[PDB]
């Protein structure tokens, strides 16, 4: 009894269509998520505008909440679908709940959300793994990530995507156990893990900060390329 | 771009040179025809023959016997005719030649010739005259041991009921035929030996093979699956019979889950080969005729797989089980892989063992190699605990070695 | 109708050797009948109800 | 082929599938036999993709 | 037949659901002591970064203020199944303002698990184990994707439950004392298992009938650490 | 025998000297040899093996000078063996030389039977050495710990009272140099090489599996130091193939003792391997390797561009820099396209545009898929 | 081929199973619709396996409303479950919007429905071929839709058996500015050229759009236009 | 068998499916969305050739949604129908719920969402249909969107899809303008790339179908070009090509 299926286990118990899923999610872009002292970074990379394309329709880095965001990394189309669930759940919990909205809960959701797509036959899984930063942790910076599994899990540091398995060793390499002062240092941190895209050039990363009481923020281009010249004056200190 | 015109690779590989390329190249050709003029000039290389050591051969004996005695063909016996039994002439079958009907020597005797016997005659007269032993076919013969493995029954460790046991059935009798003759009874004479991979079935089979002291002969799956049909069978026929010739033997099958597989079929006839392949033998260990005093042993991974006419007792008599060892029995093989090594004195081997998971008696020496390989790349001539705790690590690990579907 | 009888009648008349395959009888076969047809350079190959082999190509199964 | 004056070998890939295992590996190898004792040659593998 | 369980083996084994105990194995261990004192589980994280925090993987959870659980398999369909006992045991105590007891809680979750071909899914891939009190005795629980469940004193679920089990079978009796019980359970997982004991990757929970409060066992491993 | 090796490669005079040393040596062997007893023995033994000699095969010894002979007409002959004929070179299944009136064996001839593991033989190693691999060094001693010490130094393990490894497993990505590093350790210690590709030994014939894979350890174990090589084990190793399995398995760690002969197994798919293969007791050496990482990508490209002529403006960096991305083979493939891209645009010294182009376009043409 | 279930694609793209109805459409009854200037013609071979079957009792131009008519490529049942199905639609659009279905209108809920039967794997499409004739706002219009859900706009056209003779044919043997005599010996000659064997009164039946109204030809009239003339 | 139903993977991950209607959206006719501003156009020359195609209706291929939305169509035939129903549809629930126009990228989000879940549940087949979008819309005015099957949506100023599309957007970066590139140069620009991607030596009016959005009286208009007009831009860029001719 192979896998053929997606309600059937192999005779050893492992569920092959949930691995292939993981290894969808494995052939998206990079994406590396971190949470700092107070503030939470986003940088996503691999933008490749095509001349005549214009990067900003894409949307690669999407916010659904008063205060939450980030797309989800795998096929895009799934990113939509389940970007439109959490912009309905988000509104909705606000709108029901005595208390607003808060990261944990609107994870749970999306756990469940990929749970229950997944236990059914019929019923393509979400391929899509996705890393959310929220300020609401009472008042406290804390990120998550997805898994199409139907899993929620809760990072110091994350990442997701063709470089998981390199740009965490980085973050295991670098992530410093002293909270990060100044959270302008994890954002350059996090272009500094962005150096490492699939193209490499850092040219087009799109990066977002959100400081744990404050709304989104964007980084412009330049403001971004300011970090990135810190980071290089940092690395030439090697002689 | 255009394509690369002859003058184009003319300057290409003439511009680009060092000053140098003229004289190099040319003495590389020069080196090539040297060489294979040295070829030519020593001429090609004596390829030989036999001719042991000069002293030890010849005499003019070897001459005389070359021109005096005969070179003797070999002719299938047949239907000796004894029509009158004073003269009682043969058939005989000289292979892809001919068939004759002959008569003996004045050397041989009637007795000393039956039917079949593959007989030896003359080149002209076609007279019979030697006594030839049968055709057994050499992919059959080369099967016997010949060589005694090095392991003894103390090398096995922990298994002492099932070494126990299987004495008594392939050893005992041979041993001590008094004790079941006098008390009148008729021992086993087919022992299985089943268990999982690497627990040491086939390193009691070699430690039989080392104390039967008779002619064992071991088999593997491979040796009996022939492509041919009914080759197979042939080849168990005349392992069988081998087996017959001598005064009791022990015969081994490793693997017999390559051929007793149980037999099927809807499946467009199946393999059937390999299935007429152990029916043949499922038939020589008890079918017409008593097989003799032929004891046979057989190991398998996947003791319910085989056919079950050969679980049958009879044929299978006792099966033993090598269980994954116990506390004292690792304890045990680590103390029988240790015996060999340099190792300190005080190793707390129970230790060891119980830090061991349920590991068989194959991850044992492996993580004992282990220790080894540390100290050896460590240079020291002593290996430590610390080397064996590094060893049990690494065998551990590699052998558990995303994986987000656990808890 | 008399496909097999008027393709043998021209074999005979001619000097030709007639070799016949009927479609229902892989590209090994082909293969072999075309050399076969080789060996006698007049020769000639006949298939009968080619159709089965010869059905418009799609996106193939099994 | 002609032009380069090296040996010309063809097999198509239709030609490889065969009806059996372990024939098809055989087949390519000495083809690839073939090639090399023929030495200056070039080896055609008309209609690859039908494996 | 291998499309699901309505498939009936010639052996009438339905050949889809012993995967299914295959799955309970594919997990990380767990084990629950049941002892006069209290009643224990122990968890093994199998942490994959330092970077992770150890306690979003939920492999140890308490269902009630009363009982904790403790699985192996698949973690989302344990997550589920510790979802529904939460919910049944609020329900059941705010309707009839009567404890659940622990074996009723395995019950509902057993029920749930017979829904893949019962009504109208597929098993839940996951083993637990239940560790609670009640007015009438503190008990330790097991259940299977099967749906059926046992009372246990001494049990291991997931990988390599064969020798740990083994062990605690062999150190388990009727009159331990939780803190021996204990002890002997840490110093089995710590020789079979993985290594020595630490916060990171090993959790425990006890349950006594007269604590409701600090169901867990959190930040004062401290004192086991050198003197285990 | 074969010529020394000649260690410069740039075009340089100290090339020439190594040369016409050669040349010098070699034409001393032309003067030496252009400048230029045992009747006994050859009119006794050479004169009873009256010419000509006929070739036949052994089937059984009998008496101490008495042996059963076939021939290639198939027919059955006992005959006498002269004095001469070493008997411990005798067999059955060996060819044996008889007189042509007498049929009498006169001698041993030397195998030129069973074809096919006679040129799977190879012993061809010889055109790469660990030189010729860089950055892999944590594989390169875990090997010689398993297969190259043993063979060289079995003294240290028999010291030990250790019975060597006898097993390795190498695993990775394809293009990471499993190959050349089989082939590399072939290299170093002269042991006889066998090498025998995978899908190869699955065969159409029922016996020809574990026929084949018996007569390859036969032919192994009869060179005596021998290292044997199944690249993409993957196309055995993920009945009757099952059956060939069980024949390798038991080769490695069934009955009799192996000796000497050291097995290497080359996987793509390590993770798919059946459990059997995977022998705790005789495969302990796993080995993985990795895509190279910047220091090993470095060493390759300047292993694999160090025989091409080169520009200044080569920055190697920008050519090493991004991340992980592809193996050895990739790099080699890289160098290659480079150097035709400087040879139509006519360079014969490689510049820096030409590897990042033949970069780019490598990477255009490493993997696919719609967005 | 990828034609046992209906609701997956190929490699290349293709959904075997509708070309196959496209191969059971024009292997059945052949028919041509042409355009003329002002009406628009319609004609329908009626031959069957035996004499015993009178053909009268089974129409194949059927008028969906009174500007409306409609012939079919040859699948009789499927025809007919989907002619119901027109009618009806028709009858809604009637009284939905107070006016009568426009014809290009009807050709696409039609096409619509026969989509709606292109996907799910427990059902198959009706392979017929459907043209239609209508008269719209003054405007003359004939109509092909085919078991894929698509439709077209077509001068003149034909289906069914021998229908390449017929394309040829209103190839070379058409004009737009065609007169409805004229129109409807051109449909005759183009029936005469695709069908086999003679035809009489009993043999064919047309159906005829004009801007007044549309009607079906009696038999009396359709041997009047098939024999005594070309 | 993995590629038989929409809902599985491969144990890469890739879903076969969509791929294979991308592979169709390879036969379909060449259509683009050209480069312009202060105005677009939707170019989609027919596929449809044969003397008695009566095209009554004069467009096949460009749909107007509303007097300030039009979409190209690329793909099955009755699934592209039944789509540009959809999105008459999903306008109007807009509309009639807000009374104001519906921005470009939500409807398009709003199809492609829809397309997706069509994709996602099993038992049903992936729309075989790929598709172009020019609009202007109150937070980005003129915009052009392309749209796949899977449900995939992007912005792009110029891009083509169909017959020869890869070779259509390689040209068009090629000889790609920018800013002062107003509409009369896209309807250039799209001249030179349907000549040169059709096979057609001077490509016949009526084998083209080409539409154009402008902003007029802030009310805007979608304008279909009739034949006349198709005619003399062909026969300009004929003598355009002479005229480079000359400069040789
Ligand atoms: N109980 C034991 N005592 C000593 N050595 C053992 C024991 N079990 C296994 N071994 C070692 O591990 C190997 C096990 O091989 P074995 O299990 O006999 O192969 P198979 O499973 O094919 O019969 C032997 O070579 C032996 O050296
Ligand atoms: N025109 C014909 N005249 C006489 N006999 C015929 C004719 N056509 C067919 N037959 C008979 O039919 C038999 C088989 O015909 P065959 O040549 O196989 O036709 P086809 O190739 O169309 O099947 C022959 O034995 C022959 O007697
Ligand atoms: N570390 C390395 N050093 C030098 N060459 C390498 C290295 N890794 C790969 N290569 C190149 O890749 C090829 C070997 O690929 P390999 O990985 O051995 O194939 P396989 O995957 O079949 O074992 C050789 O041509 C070699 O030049």
């Amino acid at each position: 009894s192979y896998d053929r299926a997606i309600t059937v286990f192999s005779p050893d118990g492992h569920l092959f269509q949930v691995e292939y899923a993981q290894e969808a999610v494995k052939k998206g872009s990079t994406a590396v998520g971190v949470r700092g002292r107070d503030i939470v970074v986003l940088g996503v990379e691999k933008k490749s505008v095509a001349k005549l394309q214009d990067e900003r329709t894409v949307r690669k880095i999407c916010a659904l909440d008063d205060n939450v965001c980030m797309a989800f990394a795998g096929l895009t189309a799934d990113a939509r679908i389940v970007i439109n669930r959490a912009r309905v759940e988000c509104q909705s919990h606000r709108l029901t709940v005595e208390d607003p909205v808060t990261v944990e809960y609107i994870t749970r959701y999306i756990a469940s959300l990929k749970q229950r797509y997944t236990q059914s036959n019929g019923r393509r899984p979400f391929g899509i793994s996705a890393l959310i930063v929220g300020f609401d942790f009472d008042g406290t910076p804390r990120l998550y990530q997805t898994d199409p599994s139907g899993t929620y899990h809760a990072w110091k540091a994350n990442a997701i995507g063709r470089g998981a398995k390199s740009v965490r060793e980085f973050l295991e390499k670098n992530y410093t156990d002293e909270a990060i002062e100044t959270d302008d240092l994890t954002i350059k941190l996090v272009i500094k893990a962005l150096l490492e895209v699939v193209q490499s050039g850092g040219k087009n990363i799109e990066l977002a900060v959100m400081r744990r009481d404050q709304s989104l923020k964007i980084l412009n281009p330049e403001e971004i390329e300011k970090y990135v010249a810190e980071i290089e004056k940092e690395k030439e200190e090697n002689e | 771009i255009r394509a690369l015109d002859e003058g184009d690779i003319a300057l290409l590989k003439t511009y680009g040179q060092s000053t140098y390329s003229r004289q190099i190249k040319q003495v590389e050709d020069d080196i090539q025809q040297l060489l294979k003029k040295i070829n030519e000039l020593t001429g090609i290389k004596e390829s030989d023959t036999g001719l042991a050591p000069p002293a030890l051969w010849d005499l003019a004996a070897d001459k005389q016997t070359l021109q005096s005695e005969q070179p003797l063909q070999v002719a299938r016996c047949t239907k000796i005719i004894n029509a009158d039994s004073e003269d009682p002439k043969y058939i005989i079958n000289v292979k892809q030649f001919a068939k004759f009907v002959v008569d003996l020597s004045d050397q041989v005797a009637p007795t000393d010739i039956e039917e079949g016997m593959r007989v030896g005659v003359d080149r002209n007269k076609y007279q019979i005259h030697i006594p030839l032993p049968p055709k057994i076919d050499p992919t059959v013969t080369m099967m016997q041991v010949e060589e005694k493995p090095d392991v003894t029954y103390s090398d096995v460790g922990g298994c002492k009921e099932q070494i126990e046991k299987l004495r008594e059935v392939v050893e005992t009798p041979l041993l001590h035929p008094e004790r079941f003759v006098n008390l009148g009874i008729e021992p086993p004479k087919g022992v299985l030996l089943f268990g999982p991979p690497g627990t040491g079935k086939t390193l009691c089979a070699r430690a039989v093979a080392n104390r039967t002291d008779a002619c064992f002969i071991r088999v593997i799956g491979s040796e009996l699956v022939q492509k041919y049909v009914g080759e197979g069978a042939r080849m168990v026929r005349e392992l069988f019979e081998m087996a017959r010739t001598k005064k009791a033997c022990l015969i081994f099958f490793d693997e017999i889950d390559a051929i007793g597989g149980a037999r099927f079929d809807d499946g467009a006839g199946g393999d059937n080969e390999v299935q007429r392949t152990m029916l043949e033998l499922i038939n020589q260990l008890d079918g017409f005729d008593p097989r003799g005093n032929i004891k046979v042993l057989m190991a398998t991974n996947r003791p319910d797989t085989l056919d079950p006419a050969l679980m049958r007792p009879g044929r299978l008599d006792r099966k033993i089980e090598f269980s994954l060892p116990d506390l004292e029995g690792r304890t045990h093989i680590f103390k029988i892989h240790a015996r060999s090594m340099s190792v300190e004195r005080d190793i707390r081997f129970e230790l060891l063992a119980r830090l061991c998971p349920n590991s068989t008696g194959a991850e044992i020496r492996s993580v004992c190699t282990e220790a080894g390989m540390f100290a050896i790349r460590a240079r020291r001539k002593i290996a430590t605990e610390k080397d064996f705790l590094e060893a049990v690590n690494k065998v551990i690990k590699s052998y558990a070695k995303r994986y987000m579907t656990y808890n | 109708c008399g496909k097999t009888m008027l393709a043998k009648a021209v074999a005979h008349h001619t000097t030709a050797a007639f070799i016949r395959v009927v479609g229902s009888e892989g590209p090994r076969m082909v293969r072999d009948v075309f050399r076969l047809a080789k060996e006698n350079a007049p020769a000639i190959i006949f298939i009968d109800e080619i159709d089965a082999i010869a059905t418009k190509r799609f996106d193939a199964q099994t | 082929a002609h032009h380069t004056d090296c040996t010309f070998i063809r097999v198509s890939g239709s030609e490889l599938v065969q009806k059996f295992i372990g024939e098809g590996a055989r087949m390519v190898r000495e083809l690839f036999v073939m090639a090399r004792e023929h030495a200056p040659s070039i080896i055609f593998m008309d209609e690859i993709d039908s494996i | 037949y291998d499309r699901g369980v309505n498939t009936f083996s010639p052996e009438g084994r339905l050949f889809q659901v012993e995967y299914a105990i295959e799955a309970i194995k594919l997990g990380s261990t767990a084990i629950g002591i049941q002892t006069s004192e209290g009643v224990c589980l122990a968890v093994e994280k199998r942490i994959t970064s330092p970077l992770m925090e150890p306690s979003s993987i939920e492999k140890i959870v308490e269902i009630d203020a009363h009982i904790g659980c403790a699985m192996s398999g698949l973690i989302a369909d344990a997550k589920t199944l510790i979802d529904k006992a939460r919910v049944e045991t609020q329900n059941h105590w705010f309707t009839y303002n009567e404890t659940m007891t622990v074996e009723s809680v395995t019950q509902a979750v057993s029920n749930l698990a017979l829904q893949f071909g019962e009504e109208d899914s597929r098993p839940f891939g996951v083993a637990l184990l239940f560790g609670g009190v009640d007015e009438k005795g503190p008990q330790l629980f097991h259940m299977d994707p099967s749906g059926t469940f046992v009372q246990c004193d001494a049990r291991a679920i997931g990988s390599a439950s064969e020798g740990a089990q083994s062990s605690l079978q062999e150190v388990y009796h009727k009159s331990m004392t939780l803190k021996e019980a204990i002890k002997s359970s840490l110093i089995i997982l710590k020789q079979v298992m993985e290594e020595k004991l630490n916060a990171t990757n090993i959790e425990l929970a006890t349950v006594q009938p007269g604590q409701n409060f600090h169901m867990f066992t959190k930040e004062e491993l401290e004192e086991v650490i050198k003197d285990i | 025998s074969k010529l020394p090796l000649v260690t410069p490669h740039t075009q340089c005079r100290l090339k020439l000297l190594k040369l016409e040393r050669i040349k010098d040596y070699l034409l001393m062997e032309e003067e030496f040899i252009r400048n230029q007893k045992q009747e006994e023995e050859r009119s006794k033994v050479d004169d009873l093996r009256g010419t000509p000699m006929s070739v036949g095969t052994l089937e059984e010894i009998i008496d101490d000078n008495h042996a059963i002979v076939s021939t290639s007409v198939g027919s059955e002959h006992y005959v006498s063996i002269l004095s001469f004929v070493d008997k411990d070179l005798l067999e059955p299944g060996c060819s044996v030389l008889l007189n042509h009136k007498v049929h009498a064996v006169i001698g041993v001839l030397m195998d030129d039977t069973d074809p096919l593991v006679t040129v799977m033989k190879v012993e061809k190693a010889p055109q790469e050495t660990y030189a010729d691999i860089g950055g892999l060094d944590n594989q390169i001693q875990e090997i010689k710990e398993s297969v190259e010490l043993p063979l060289t130094h079995p003294e240290y393990y028999e010291e030990m009272g250790i019975k060597p490894p006898k097993g390795v497993i190498l695993y990775g990505p394809p293009g990471t140099g499993k190959t050349l590093l089989a082939k590399a350790v072939a290299n170093q210690t002269s042991a006889t090489f066998l090498r025998v590709v995978g899908s190869e030994l699955i065969q159409k014939y029922l016996g020809d599996g574990p026929k084949l894979v018996r007569e390859l350890f036969r032919v192994a174990e009869e060179h005596a130091p021998s290292i044997v090589f199944i690249d993409e084990i993957d196309a055995i190793g993920t009945r009757e193939i099952q059956r060939t399995m069980l024949e390798l398995l038991n080769q490695l760690d069934g009955f009799d003792s192996r000796g000497d002969v050291k097995v290497i197994m080359a996987t793509n798919r390590i993770e798919t391997l059946d459990p059997a293969l995977i022998r705790p007791g005789r495969i302990d050496r796993k080995i993985e390797f990795p895509l190279p990482d910047e220091k090993t990508k470095k060493r390759i490209f300047q292993i694999h561009t160090s025989r091409m002529t080169l520009a200044d403006d080569v920055t190697l960096d920008d050519l090493i820099m991004a991340k992980d991305d592809l193996s050895g083979a990739d790099i080699k493939a890289i160098c290659t396209e480079a150097g035709l891209m400087a040879l139509r645009e006519r360079r014969m010294k490689v510049t820096n545009e030409d590897f990042k182009k033949s970069k780019e376009n490598v990477l255009y043409k490493k993997q696919e898929g719609t967005p | 081929g990828y034609s046992f279930s209906l609701t997956t694609f190929s490699p290349s793209g293709k959904l075997v199973q509708i070309e196959y109805a496209l191969a059971a459409v024009a292997g059945g009854a052949p028919s041509v619709g042409i355009k003329a200037a002002n009406g628009v013609v319609l004609a329908t071979e009626k031959k069957q396996k035996s004499i015993l079957y009178d053909e009268r009792s089974v129409h194949k131009v059927e008028p969906i409303t009174k500007h409306i008519g409609l012939v079919y490529s040859g699948m009789g049942p499927d025809y007919r479950v989907l002619v119901h199905r027109a009618r009806k639609l028709a009858q809604q659009y009637y009284l939905v919007y107070q006016e009568p279905i426009p014809t290009a209108q009807l050709v696409q809920r039609v096409a619509s429905v026969m989509q709606e039967y292109t996907q799910s794997g427990g059902v198959r499409p009706f392979g017929v071929s459907l043209l239609i004739c209508g008269w719209n706002e003054g405007r003359p219009y004939l109509f092909q839709s085919d078991p894929s859900g698509a439709y077209f706009a077509w001068k003149a056209t034909a289906h069914g058996k021998n229908y390449v003779n017929g394309k040829t044919f209103l190839e070379k043997r058409y004009n737009e500015d065609l007169e409805l005599e004229d129109a409807i010996h051109t449909a005759i000659l183009t029936l005469k050229e695709s069908f086999e064997g003679q035809m009489t009164e009993d043999n064919i039946e047309v159906g005829i759009c004009n801007e007044a109204g549309f009607r079906r030809l009696t038999p009396t009239e359709v041997k009047d236009y098939l024999a005594a003339i070309a | 068998r993995y590629d038989s139903r929409t809902t599985i993977f491969s144990p890469e991950g890739r879903l076969y499916q969509v791929e294979y209607a991308m592979e169709a959206i390879g036969h379909a006719g060449t259509c683009l969305g050209i480069l312009a501003n202060d105005g677009v156009l939707l170019a989609a020359e027919r596929r449809n050739i044969h003397k008695l195609l009566d095209e009554v209706f004069f467009s096949e291929k460009i749909y107007k949604l509303n007097e300030d939305m039009a979409c190209s169509v690329a793909g099955i035939t009755s699934d592209a129908n039944v789509l540009t129903n959809e999105l008459r549809l999903i306008a109007q629930r807009y509309l009639l719920q807000y009374q104001e126009p519906i921005p470009c990228e939500q409807l398009v989000t709003a199809l492609c969402d829809i397309k997706q879940a069509y994709t996602q549940f099993g038992g049903k087949r992936p729309f075989g249909v790929s598709l172009l979008y020019i609009g202007w819309d109150k937070h980005y005015g003129f915009q052009l969107y392309q749209s796949d099957p899977s449900g995939n949506y992007g912005g792009w100023k110029a891009t083509c899809i169909g017959n020869n599309s890869a070779a259509a957007v390689s040209m068009l970066k090629q000889d790609y303008k920018e800013g002062e590139m107003t509409l009369k140069s896209a309807l250039a620009l799209a001249i030179k790339v349907l000549n040169k991607t059709m096979d057609v030596s001077k490509l016949s009016a009526e084998k083209v179908e080409i539409a154009t959005l402008t902003r007029e009286n802030g009310k805007t208009v979608i304008r279909v070009l009739k034949q006349k007009e198709v005619e003399q831009l062909i026969k300009k860029h004929e003598e355009e090509e002479a005229k480079a001719e000359r400069e040789k």
